[PDB]
DNA sequence: GTGTAATCTACTGACATCAGAGTTCTTAGA
């Protein structure tokens, strides 16, 4: 299965 | 001579000029080759000669290198430079021949010719420093004789040094040029180097600081071929000197240049068992990260000129701390990871798994950092564990140094809070836990070999003992550790040194104690006079070899002790005669390569002399302490010791055999008939007859286990054929004693009657195992 | 910074800046704060030392300072004061047995002959030249061997315990400046008592507000740190679990810094204090039980995590079933897991907290990492780091999120996607970019050495690859005399890379010596060397395996192209050492591993026979083991419909050639189609119709010809145990594998002997007949050897030969015959009880020469079993 | 030898200058 992924945004 | 006194050109073109008159002379032939001979040798009489020790030797260092390898010379050569080497080595071998090197009256004697003593000295550093460097081609004809003769010299002369340091040159210089890997008369050196080597590991472990400095830089460099014939019997030799290291560097290169030797060559299987106690003590390399302005500098400040080529061009020895340390992760890397893993303590089972727990149940040692404003407690054992461990085997030396002030101040806080009792007994002694793994540590960081340290915990050590016998408090179960941990110094197995410093401590034990407390509860209140020597005795009958030299070395250094005022128990030791004189020679027929034994049974035999020196009170009646070896008690007297002597007259064991028989020969005129030897045994004979002789001759020792019975042991094998081998030796040694002192008449010791010991010996072995000894039948390396 | 100048005199004059009056408070508690301000992410490694220092000379003029620390002596004996030589000499080293006067001096006159003075000036100068040589000789010993006591060292014939209380605070200090491990202790011992004694002396005002600044500060602390010196951060955490309300520091935090620090129980142990004490109101507290997870993922034990998820605590079940994945190393299955995890839309009760998120996204990278997918490494390890396509690389050292998590993937993944084959240039371009700010070079230069050498090597720039080698070499020193000695696992981390570190060292150090390149004799050397050193196999874990396979991989690819004007032999190492690595990842259960390096290596097959035998045999024994964890019907596919006919030796005649094979084939045979009986036997019912049609036409070809329905079974086993006997006599062939030969055919037996006893198998038991006498007569030949295994076994044996009478003679007159009567001690007891019973013949002469041998042994059993 | 002077000799920008070479014009000229 290919691996994919996205951005993310901390918040902190 | 005068090399030395000229300028760096003027050495060059000094080198040039008497080279140059080198080869004139060799161009003339035969009946001047002899007077060059003359001329370098002289001429190294006296360079080593030079007035001091540390216009030195080290000046001269230059010329003879030039001489030995400026191959360059005849170009702007190799029969000189070969005529030249050969020359040079002749002159040493003639010159280590002729010097005398006598010794006589470790540290009490003196060497006798002084200025003899140095120039041996001298030309040690020198040939250390111009042999192996040409890698010659030419040392090859030279290793056997270099070797031969520079061996007898040191086995009739151990305890000199440089014999060795030598002897190291060869065998490096040997190992560069692939000699021994073969295995003519090289078969011949490959075996000296073999026997040598294992003498001198055995010789190894009694030696001291700077000898045993000199034997391990030997006996670290022989070949790999020669290892793997007997490892194992190196492995402690290699663990000492890395222990040595971590305070010397350049033995430690000799040390981890050696691993990388044997990690590479022998074979794996052989010496994976053994990596698992070699590679700990490399931790303490490791152990710390240890946390200019010069005339080139200033000249390039100026500018890139002309000038700044001169000095860096100008600009243009041993081993550094930190280049060893990079070496040793480089080797611990080496040898990968399914072996490096066991630098770590243990495989993860159980001995780790003790390290953890606290060494105090309780945390005492509270102290009271004053600052002024408030008193906070700082619990000092915390930091214990491992400021001990620095004290021990740090490697950057001031790290150590500081370290060791550190825990003496540390082990007098100790005592301290030890006076102020806060808890008297009902139990656990308070401390005591803490003392039992601080006193180790005391130990064996005394006698370490950082002259600083031994200054600082030797009289510590000794101001220790002398406190636990002390009569307040000698009595409390603090000095039963720190006896236990004397006692279990002795028995230290790689240690060397540490034997040493642990004997001189049980003598200062013993002397304190009978110097410091009242005898009343002495006889049999305390659990040290005779227990001590109770302890040692249990010690001596023990299997391992290392326990009964332990022994023994404990024995040896209570010589003065013993005879001194324990006149009044001149008992034990009377039986204790019995005790060593049998145990520390048993389970040696056997056993050979660490038991150094057999040189501690010496003491056994200046224990013996000094309890016969008085032998007109020795033989008092009604004096009656229960011996080994004698069922029914009665008042000993030394007949009875004899009559035991001369049944132990004869046994297998080797050492025993001799030193007994000869010890009955220096007892039998004490006794109070004063007959001679011969008269005596011509007393027990006219008494006994020869079938008293036959039991105790052709047998004898421990009762009558069996003698040398002819018949069935011609008849009825595999090794065990070694053990009436041996029988038969002893025999025909016990025999020796006869005209040994023309004791016993021929007739008297061939009254033919019952003995087919002479009969066996020239038939059994003299026929079938004398020379066809190729393979023995009566119906590997072991036998070799 | 100058507080670590190199010069020691700047170093004094800027200490004894800080320390004057108005710079530093005065008391204790006012410097305890004060000291976390003297901090700066440079200063570190000698930043416990620094603080110990300043606290205790401060203590250095209080009152009590000279005041002997113990008011009286311990008797009257007399005390002298001896001084120590310490002239830069150690213990081995020397052979044993050897004004109007100064007005006086105008009196002089000059030489006049320009060219007598010139002379005299020359030979002074050569005098100096010389001079200068020996001196600067022996200045390296005179700086090693400087030692400088601290104390006075009285002399009496008693210990002198009235020392002054300086010396033992002075000491202390000097300890703790020059090693880190003991000024961590002090540190830490000393900043607990001062809080402690706070206490008396503020109000619970005061308190609060002390000890909020210090949370503060020290959350600062680690946050901002970079080199994560072990003894360090070991230091703050330690200090934070011994007091209450230092413990809320921040969780995140804590668990990268212990991560990175390979000290990671100190962490535990923090985080765990804080979840017991704060929460005795929220319930979950998630953000600190996850990085209590990674934690304990780091330190390996899987074990413990499968606690923390089974709580109905926040985490959701898909975590779960990851890590029960993960525990057995099945780490495909894992990873597949994990990214169907992080790209869920829509969740039932709340989405994952941010921290689940985090945790889900390292295990996601490391997963990987124990994988050889390193494309997929590197496009995971990039992704989150922008927004457009193609990755701007540089981002990563924005927010230290990133700095800790992703980085060391990012790089290691890029690495080898350089190191293998080749790739395009991005990590040149993302180092060199790096390497121009400060704290951005020097988290590379001290983190990861190791792994820039390898990226300047592949440019052949040979200078900086030994710069930052031996920078490793250095760093690897520093980290780990730091780690303190009680943390094994930890120290065990670090090893397990200097095998790393040095096989680099030696390649450069072979590229280095032309005489060694031109040859060939050295090349030989080398991959003789290499062939036979490897790391450990069932600890070091497959990250490091796959460093040195690889390494090693691109560095004879180097070699081989210095020596282009051979690849017989670097072919010859290629094969054995990825063959071993295989071996390996089949001892760790890491079996997709093993799976991928299979299928990379079997194209090399067809080359010439050893290693077509030997790739044939190992993908057999791993499909073995693939078996028997897992599947019980399928299970039959895994093995049968491939390793029946993989393994048939119309390909190999090298039994011809050896013996060797002629063993291991032939056992791999046997337990090929061992586990298939044993699963077909398993649940008879539901397998041959499952496996409905390819499987089970393969089935009766191996069994018998008749299509029997039950007899298939003893089909298989006939020829199973005639194979297995083709084994044994392939051993006694000149322990490598024939006590394990011989145990395995024991072990046939005895499962197959179990099985019989419950039913009753006439024309099976006629053919057992032989079973029960080779266990007997061959595995109790086998205990003569260690046999450990077997010699446990032993009671068995007595078992096998009541309840099977017939051929008990075989046992006395055969092995007992022969057996080495220690090697019955351990359980003497059983038999000399059974020494009654009609079999009693058995243990007769055994029992016998136990007795002659070593009698104390048999005499205690012996003298109860007696009365019976 | 080592190090600091003093001071000759260099190079360059710049400017004159011989020579050398490119170019148009008269006579003697197929």
């Amino acid at each position: 299965a290919p691996s994919r992924k996205r951005r993310q945004r901390m918040q902190r | 001579d005068s090399f030395p006194q000229y300028s760096p050109k003027m050495q060059l073109v000094c080198c040039r000029a008497i080279v140059k008159v080198f080869l004139a002379l060799a161009a003339k032939g035969p009946v001047l080759r002899n007077c060059i001979s003359t001329v370098v040798h002289q001429g190294l009489i006296r360079i080593c000669s030079k007035p001091v020790v540390l216009p030195t030797y080290k000046d001269y260092v230059d010329l003879f290198r030039h001489l030995l390898s400026s191959d360059q010379m005849m170009d702007s050569s190799e029969s000189l430079n070969h005529l030249l080497y050969d020359e040079f080595v002749k002159s040493v071998l003639k010159i280590v021949e002729k010097l005398d090197l006598t010794l006589e009256i470790a540290a009490n004697l003196h060497p006798a010719k002084p200025k003899d003593f140095s120039a041996f000295i001298n030309l040690v550093e020198f040939c250390r420093e111009i042999l192996p460097e040409k890698q010659a081609e030419f040392f090859e004809p030279w290793v056997y004789s270099f070797s031969y003769e520079l061996i007898l010299q040191s086995t009739r002369l151990p305890l000199i040094s440089g014999f060795y340091k030598l002897l190291s040159i060869t065998v490096r210089n040997a190992k560069k040029i692939k000699y021994f890997e073969g295995v003519p008369e090289k078969y011949s050196c490959f075996a000296l180097f073999v026997k040598f080597g294992k003498e001198v590991a055995v010789k190894m472990k009694q030696y001291k600081d700077e000898l045993l400095a000199s034997c391990l830089t030997f006996l670290l460099s022989l070949p790999h071929n020669i290892i793997e014939l007997d490892v194992r019997a190196y492995v402690p030799a290699l663990q000492m000197a890395f222990k040595l290291g971590l305070s010397y560097t350049p033995l430690a290169e000799v040390g981890l240049n050696a691993l990388e030797e044997w990690s590479i060559y022998i074979d794996r299987h052989v010496m994976q068992p053994y990596y698992k106690d070699i590679l700990p003590c490399l931790d303490g390399y490791l152990k710390t990260s240890a946390l200019e302005v010069s005339a080139l500098s200033r000249a390039a400040q100026k500018g890139f000129n002309k000038v700044v080529l001169k000095h860096l061009k100008k600009t243009k020895e041993a081993i550094s701390l930190e280049e060893i340390r990079i070496r040793v992760v480089q080797m611990l890397g080496s040898l990968g990871g399914q072996i490096n893993k066991n630098l770590l303590t243990v495989t993860s089972s159980d001995e780790m798994m003790k390290s953890y727990v606290a060494w105090d149940r309780e945390k005492r040692l509270s102290f009271a950092v004053p600052f002024r404003e408030m008193k906070p407690v700082i619990f000092l054992d915390v930091f214990l564990p491992r400021v001990t461990e620095l004290a021990l085997t740090a490697s950057d030396r001031q790290t150590k140094v500081a370290a060791c002030e550190l825990l003496h101040s540390m082990v007098m806080f100790m005592l301290g809070k030890a006076t102020q009792m806060p808890e008297g007994g009902q139990g656990a002694p308070p401390m005591y836990q803490l003392y039992k793994r601080t006193f180790p540590v005391l130990l064996r960081l005394a006698c370490d070999v950082d002259q600083v340290t031994r200054q600082l915990y030797e009289p510590l050590v000794m101001q220790l003992i002398h406190w636990f016998t002390n009569n307040k408090k000698f009595e409390s179960q603090d000095t039963v550790a720190l006896l236990e941990a004397i006692l279990d110094g002795i028995v230290d197995p790689v240690d060397s040194t540490l034997r040493d410093f642990c004997g001189r401590c049980i003598r200062e034990f013993l002397k304190w104690s009978i110097k410091q407390i009242t005898p009343q509860q002495q006889e049999k209140s305390p659990v040290n006079t005779k227990s001590l020597f109770k302890r040692l005795y249990s010690l001596a009958l023990h299997p391992n070899a290392f326990k009964r030299l332990g022994a023994s070395l404990a024995f040896n250094n209570i010589y003065r002790e013993f005879r001194e005022e324990e006149s009044l128990v001149e008992q034990f030791v009377f039986e204790a005669l019995v005790i060593y004189m049998e145990s520390l020679a048993l389970a040696h027929a056997d056993e050979k390569s660490l038991g150094t034994i057999q040189q501690c049974c010496d003491a056994i035999d200046h224990l013996c002399r000094i309890i016969e020196k008085k032998h007109v009170s020795l033989n008092k009646a009604k004096k009656r302490r229960l011996p080994r070896g004698f069922p029914p008690s009665a008042s000993l007297c030394l007949l009875d010791l004899v009559k035991w002597l001369l049944a132990h007259c004869g046994r297998p064991q080797t050492e025993c055999r001799h030193k007994s028989i000869e010890l009955f020969y220096k007892f039998v005129p004490l006794l109070p008939g004063n007959r001679s030897p011969n008269l005596w045994l011509k007393d027990v004979l006219k008494e006994e007859g020869v079938s008293f002789l036959i039991n105790t001759f052709e047998g004898g020792g421990c009762g009558q286990p069996s003698g040398i019975l002819a018949q069935p042991t011609l008849l009825y094998s595999l090794q065990a054929t070694l053990c009436w081998l041996d029988l038969l030796l002893a025999a025909l040694e016990c025999y020796n004693t006869f005209i040994g002192e023309r004791t016993v008449g021929a007739l008297q010791v061939l009254g033919t009657e019952a003995q087919s010991s002479l009969l066996k010996a020239v038939a059994f072995f003299l026929e079938s195992i004398a020379m066809h000894d190729i393979i023995a039948a009566e119906k590997s390396p072991q036998e070799g | 910074q100058g507080l670590i100048d190199e010069n020691p005199g700047l170093q004094l004059i800027i200490r004894n800046f800080w320390s004057h009056e108005t710079r530093l408070p005065s008391n204790t508690l006012d410097r305890l704060l004060a000291l976390n301000s003297l901090y700066s992410p440079k200063i570190e490694v000698h930043f416990l030392s620094l603080a110990t220092n300043f606290l205790l000379e401060m203590t250095s003029m209080s009152p009590d300072y000279p005041n002997p620390m113990f008011e009286h002596p311990l008797s009257e004996c007399e005390f002298q004061e001896y001084t120590i030589d310490s002239d830069w000499r150690f213990r081995s080293t020397v052979l044993t047995p050897m004004g109007r006067t100064d007005l006086l001096r105008l009196r002089r006159r000059f030489m006049r002959d320009q060219e007598k003075l010139s002379l005299m000036y020359a030979r002074k100068g050569v005098a100096e030249q010389k001079r200068e040589k020996e001196i600067k000789s022996e200045l390296k010993m005179k700086q090693d061997a400087q030692v400088v006591l601290y104390r006075s060292y009285r002399h009496g014939d008693l210990p002198d315990i009235q020392i002054k209380h300086s010396s033992l605070i002075t000491p202390l200090q000097a300890v703790a400046q020059r090693d880190p491990i003991i000024a961590k202790q002090l540190f830490s011992s000393l900043f607990s008592g001062i809080l402690k004694e706070m206490d008396k002396f503020k109000t619970l005002s005061e308190k609060n507000n002390i000890t909020q600044k210090l949370l503060q500060d020290f959350n600062r602390f680690l946050n901002t740190t970079f080199s994560f010196f072990p003894p360090f951060v070991s230091c703050i955490q330690d200090i934070s679990c011994q007091h209450a309300a230092l413990l809320s520091l921040d969780p995140a935090a804590v668990s990268a810094g212990c991560l990175a620090s390979l000290q990671q129980p100190v962490g535990i142990r923090l985080l765990e204090e804080a979840l017991l004490r704060l929460l005795p109101r929220l319930p979950p507290d998630v953000l600190r039980w996850v990085e209590l997870a990674k934690l304990y993922r780091s330190i390996g034990e899987y074990d413990v995590l499968r606690g923390i998820f089974t709580s109905e605590i926040g985490t959701k079940q898909i975590t779960q079933s990851a890590l029960l994945a993960e525990a057995r190393s099945d780490y495909s299955e894992a990873a597949k897991q994990y990214d169907e995890a992080l790209n869920k839309q829509d969740w039932v009760d709340g989405e994952p907290t941010e921290a689940e998120k985090d945790f889900w996204e390292l295990a996601s990278l490391d997963c990987y990492n124990h994988l050889a997918e390193w494309k997929s490494l590197e496009y995971c390890s990039t992704a989150s780091i922008d927004s457009e396509n193609p990755p701007d690389l540089n981002k990563i050292w924005s927010e230290p999120f990133y700095q800790e998590t992703y980085l060391p993937y990012m790089i290691r993944s890029k690495l080898k996607l350089l190191l293998q084959g080749e790739a395009d240039q991005s990590l040149l371009t993302f180092i060199d970019k790096a390497m121009h700010g400060e704290l951005q070079k020097a988290i590379l230069e001290l983190h990861y050495s190791q792994e820039l050498s390898l990226l300047y090597l592949l440019q052949d720039d040979v200078d900086r690859a030994k710069y930052y080698i031996q920078n490793g070499i250095q760093s690897f020193m520093q980290n780990y005399s730091s780690i303190d000695v009680l943390l094994h696992q930890s120290r065990l981390t670090k090893l397990q890379s200097v095998q790393a570190l040095t096989e680099i060292q030696e390649f450069i150090s072979f590229i280095s010596k032309q005489g060694n390149l031109s040859s060939q004799v050295p090349l030989k050397r080398l991959l003789n060397t290499w062939t036979n050193r490897y790391p450990d196999a069932k600890m070091d874990p497959m990250n490091i395996w796959d460093d040195i396979i690889t390494n090693r991989c691109f560095f004879l690819s180097k070699i081989e192209e210095k020596l282009t004007p051979i690849s017989s032999l670097i072919r010859s190492c290629k094969f054995s050492m990825k063959m071993k690595m295989i071996d390996s990842a089949r001892k760790q259960n890491n079996f997709s591993l093993a799976m991928k390096l299979l299928k990379e290596l079997h194209k090399e097959s067809k080359t010439r026979d050893d290693w077509l035998v030997s790739w044939v045999q190992s993908y057999c024994r791993l499909s073995h083991c693939r078996s028997r964890s897992q599947g019980c019907s399928e299970q039959v596919l895994t093995v049968l419909k491939t390793v029946s006919l993989l393994d048939e030796n119309n390909v190999s005649s090298y039994l011809s050639k050896n013996i060797l094979a002629f063993r291991d084939q032939n056992i791999l045979l046997g337990t090929t189609y061992r586990i298939i009986a044993n699963a077909l036997s398993s649940e008879p019912a539901c397998l041959a119709e499952i496996e409905e049609d390819k499987a089970r036409r393969i089935l009766e070809l191996s069994g018998s010809s008749s299509e029997d329905s039950e007899k298939v079974i003893a089909g298989l086993y006939q020829r199973a145990f005639q194979h297995l006997s083709e084994a044994v006599q392939a051993a006694e062939e000149e322990a490598a594998g024939v006590i394990d030969a011989y145990m395995t055919l024991a072990d046939f037996c005895d499962q197959q002997l179990r099985k019989e006893e419950e039913n009753a198998s006439v024309i099976d038991s006629a053919e057992l007949q032989a079973y029960p006498a080779l266990v007997v007569e061959k595995m109790l030949k086998a205990l003569k050897l260690n046999s450990n295994e077997a010699r446990l076994k032993f009671p068995r044996l007595l078992q096998i030969i009541e309840r099977y009478p017939e051929e008990t003679l075989s046992l006395m007159t055969k092995e007992i015959s022969s057996v080495p009567c220690w090697q019955f001690i351990s359980w003497i007891s059983h038999m000399v009880a059974l020494l009654d019973k009609d079999q009693a013949v058995a243990v007769q002469h055994s029992v016998e020469e136990i007795t002659d041998n070593y009698p104390q042994a048999i005499v205690y059993p012996f003298i109860i079993s007696s009365e019976s």
